């Protein structure tokens, strides 16, 4: 495995560099490639032959090499550049490729975006299947870190809660979802249930009630 | 355009053989080499192997004993088999066109070194600071560039979309699809969010479209949660005019290929 830093950070509009260290039998052979893996999207070839930009790669991505350490340099950093970056190089065979350990890029200076919360009650169909799921959908927020708490009436609920780790949407904002699984009896017996979404010190609470149909 | 499509089971039992297939389009398998690459959750890209235009295969040496790549130019397919898999083999699997070339004659000297022919024995590379005809000796950090300087070029050209594969002893489960109808208080003025709940399926992945793909704007399909039960759930919502919640047809198209399940769930408006 080629050695890369675990993570790097650069501010918006500025420039960051990611190194790729190996031996004279891989990186030294002078044909290093670079790949961009954005969460959810297919990998993208950035650089090949140390410095040649692949088809469609903007000029902002620059590759270089000195000896057994290659470097990817990203300039005019944009939020869309956050991704896992991997280098690669053949080793003793054109059909024996070695990848780097990967580097996570954090673009700094991105402004706060507050979450929008949509809470759905259990459908009538699910209740007839003798199940009940409350669905709390959380969209359009940055940074990708939320805490989700659930309330039955006004009492906290910890059992039956399943919450995703936030992941990045297409618009550079994050999405997350939280699910509360109940029996139809529990759902019907309470006056309401609440999803409380806390993001950057502020909490959005949405509430649903079995009485509403 | 060059396109690659992976197919095969998204679920394999431990110790079984995982077999995938890559469908080519936009080129001939007799013109480009095709290779396989996988990324396990959280880990780094890992090379698997490739088969060049001549049907000759190269593999990851640590995995070679368990790998096997075949090709049929006629059907325009590339296959991959991995034997005796375990949880370690759960990953997204890509096929891709790859560049592979062995080059010779690279007598260029690295940075900090200088090409010279005034060495004992002819031409080579010396440290730029070294002075004398012995600077191409190992004792002085140089070398003679005599004969065979084979350099190997590799890079992935066009990446496939990637097939999710889970290796587990847990059994498949098709999803329960439930409508997510907005009520009279959950709207958002001139628009409203309606959706579908895709509950308790195993393994990944699931896809959702709306109205057979004719409705794309305002569609937001959320990533799945992995529940303590080992089952997955995800939701997909679309934002539409509130005026049309009860006059326009809205249907989510759920596809869970691992269980061979498709559901078209028509979402009706709630009364209150």
């Amino acid at each position: 495995v080629l050695n890369q830093p675990s993570s790097v950070s650069g501010s918006l509009g500025q420039r960051v560099s990611i190194t790729c260290s190996g031996s004279s039998s891989n990186v030294g052979n002078g044909y290093v490639s670079w790949y961009q893996l954005i969460p959810g999207s297919a990998p993208r070839t950035l650089i090949y032959g140390d410095t040649s930009r692949a088809s469609g790669v903007p000029d902002r991505f620059s590759g270089s090499r000195s000896g057994n350490t290659a470097t990817l340099t990203i300039s005019s950093l944009q939020a869309e550049d956050e991704a896992d970056y991997f280098c690669a190089s053949a080793e003793d065979s054109s059909s024996n490729a070695v990848f780097g350990s990967g580097t996570t890029l954090t673009v700094l200076g991105q402004p706060k975006a507050a979450p929008s919360v949509t809470l759905f009650p259990p459908s009538s169909e699910e209740l007839q299947a003798n199940k009940a799921t409350l669905v709390c959908l959380i969209s359009d927020f940055y940074p990708g870190a939320v805490t989700v708490a659930w309330k039955a009436d006004s009492s906290p609920v910890k059992a039956g809660v399943e919450t995703t780790t936030p992941s990045k949407q297409s618009n550079n904002k994050y999405a997350a979802s939280s699910y509360l699984s109940l029996t139809p009896e529990q759902w019907k017996s309470h006056r309401s249930y609440s999803c409380q979404v806390t993001h950057e010190g502020s909490t959005v609470e949405k509430t649903v009630a079995p009485t509403e149909c | 355009q060059v396109q690659l499509r992976e197919s095969g089971p998204s679920l394999v039992k431990p110790s079984q053989t995982l077999s995938l297939t890559c469908a080519a389009s936009g080129f001939s398998l007799s013109d480009k080499a095709v290779g396989w690459v996988r990324r396990a959750p959280g880990k780094a890209l890992e090379w698997l192997g490739s088969i060049d235009t001549g049907g000759s295969t190269g593999y990851n040496p640590g995995l070679k004993s368990r790998l096997s790549i075949t090709k049929d130019n006629s059907k325009s397919q590339v296959s991959l088999s991995i034997s005796s898999v375990t949880s370690e083999d759960s990953a997204t699997y890509y096929c891709a066109t790859v560049h592979q070339k062995t080059a010779e004659g690279d007598k260029t000297c690295p940075d900090g070194y200088e090409h010279t022919c005034g060495c004992i024995g002819g031409c080579g590379c010396k440290r730029s600071a070294c002075i004398g005809a012995l600077c191409c000796q190992a004792s002085l950090g140089g070398w003679l560039s005599d004969g065979e300087t084979y350099t190997y070029e590799f890079h992935v050209d066009t990446w496939g979309q990637g097939l999710v594969v889970t290796v587990s002893s847990a059994s498949t489960k098709g999803p329960s699809v439930f409508p997510l109808a907005p009520s009279s208080k959950s709207t958002s003025g001139g628009t409203a969010a309606l959706g579908c709940l895709v509950k308790d399926y195993f393994p990944e992945p699931v896809t959702v479209s709306w109205n057979s793909g004719a409705l794309t704007s305002g569609v937001h399909t959320f990533p799945a949660v992995l529940q303590s039960s080992g089952l997955y759930s995800l939701s997909s919502v679309v934002t539409v005019p509130s005026s049309s919640l009860g006059t326009q047809t809205y249907i989510c198209n759920v596809n869970h290929k691992p269980s061979n399940t498709k559901v078209d769930k028509k979402v009706e408006p709630k009364s209150c």
